[PDB]
């Protein structure tokens, strides 16, 4: 998103289209005029002509099918009892399956998700918030109903429902570089109460959300973050996401992760050997450096 | 004396350019008004609607969206169901 001034001739209809607004409008209109908009069930594309987890594999390519559509009753009709009846830790990737149903459908998606928004269980609850980042994700709108949505759950203390808004915020903001946003969400990435997996979904929003902008504050939270963090508790499997937001917020760069990666020379080898390659491939991605 | 001011409103896919103005005895259009307005419009009740501007939470019921930023052209997202008691 260009972030410009109505000076411009027309700055309505120029902001509107970079924000995608139409963009849900034209792609049903489409898919209808080729025909192509009855939503294919998981079922036949299996050909079962001859289970939590399985069941929950055939909701997400159900999902994935009926993706940016907002038309698909299995999860509108009776979606509450398919969530009751699945298992487990389901229930929230099945909630953010149906907001990629309805991803780029703000108006639609909004209101089919308010409902499950005041569910009982916390993952229907954080998998809910998730699925109204997914509907947001991409498009921009005017008012942004992403921000608001997410109020107390951006740094609520439940783990699961802090992780759905904080994934649904970095998804929303993705590319939008907002400075509410991101003055937001890293404050959240300071807090220690989170878990080691809370605390890289956080670096991931704000590697997503400010992807490609050098964002030097961002960055010096996520080393702040490591250096707090002990090294024997962080190398054992999940703080691999702090290297990919350095990597995403000096995308396309290069030449200045010299910088970054001495001030990452005092981590222990195990990690800062896997830290420092990633963030400088990802820096140097598309450029043909050999 | 009717502070009249113009929103765009916008859920389920229906938008509205209200031009609404203070009511209840205030100078400016409140929360308290555009509640009045969108329920008289709809009927959703204050608890579970959902008036969002900017990207700002509404809460407080007796902030004054016109101090808060409120402007000519600035649209807002009401989200909730449509009751029909």
């Amino acid at each position: 998103f260009l972030e410009l001034s109505e000076d411009v001739e027309e700055y309505e209809d120029l902001t509107e289209i970079m924000s995608n607004v139409q963009l849900n409008s034209n792609f049903l209109a489409l898919a209808r005029e080729l025909d192509i908009m009855e939503p294919k069930v998981p079922d036949d594309i299996y050909k079962t002509h001859l289970s939590a987890r399985m069941n929950l594999a055939s909701s997400f390519v159900n999902g994935f099918v009926n993706a940016a559509f907002g038309q698909d009753k299995l999860l509108t009709d009776d979606g509450n009892k398919w969530l009751y009846k699945n298992k487990d830790h389901g229930m929230l990737s099945a909630a953010a399956s149906l907001g990629m149903i309805l991803l780029w459908d703000v108006d639609g998606g909004l209101t089919q998700i308010d409902k499950y928004l005041y569910s009982s269980e916390d993952y229907i609850k954080s998998g809910a918030l998730l699925a109204c980042g997914i509907v947001n994700s991409g498009v921009r709108n005017e008012c942004d109903p992403a921000l608001a949505l997410l109020s107390d759950y951006v740094l609520h203390n439940s783990n699961t429902m802090r992780l759905g808004s904080i994934f649904g915020l970095g998804l929303a903001y993705a590319g939008s570089n907002r400075e509410d946003v991101l003055t937001l969400l890293l404050p959240v990435m300071g807090d220690s109460k989170s878990s080691m997996e809370v605390a890289g979904v956080t670096a991931l929003a704000c590697g997503m959300i400010a992807v490609g902008s050098c964002n030097g504050d961002v960055t010096s939270t996520i080393l702040q973050t490591i250096m707090e963090k002990s090294e024997t508790e962080l190398k054992d499997t999940y703080a691999r996401w702090l290297p990919l937001g350095l990597g995403l917020n000096h995308l396309g760069k290069g030449e200045a992760i010299e910088a970054i990666l001495a001030a990452l020379e005092v981590v222990s080898e195990p990690f800062r050997s896997f830290a420092n390659t990633l963030v400088d491939v990802c820096a140097y991605a598309g450029s043909g450096n050999v | 004396a009717a502070a009249g001011l113009t929103v765009t409103v916008t859920h389920s896919n229906e938008k509205h350019d209200l031009h609404v103005t203070s009511q209840q005895g205030s100078s400016e259009p409140v929360v308290q008004d555009l509640a009045q307005v969108v329920e008289e419009v709809i009927g959703v009740p204050q608890s579970f609607q959902k008036l969002i501007f900017k990207g700002k939470s509404l809460k407080e019921m007796e902030t004054p969206l016109s101090a808060l930023g409120i402007q000519d052209g600035c649209r807002v997202m009401l989200i909730g169901k449509k009751n029909s008691p």
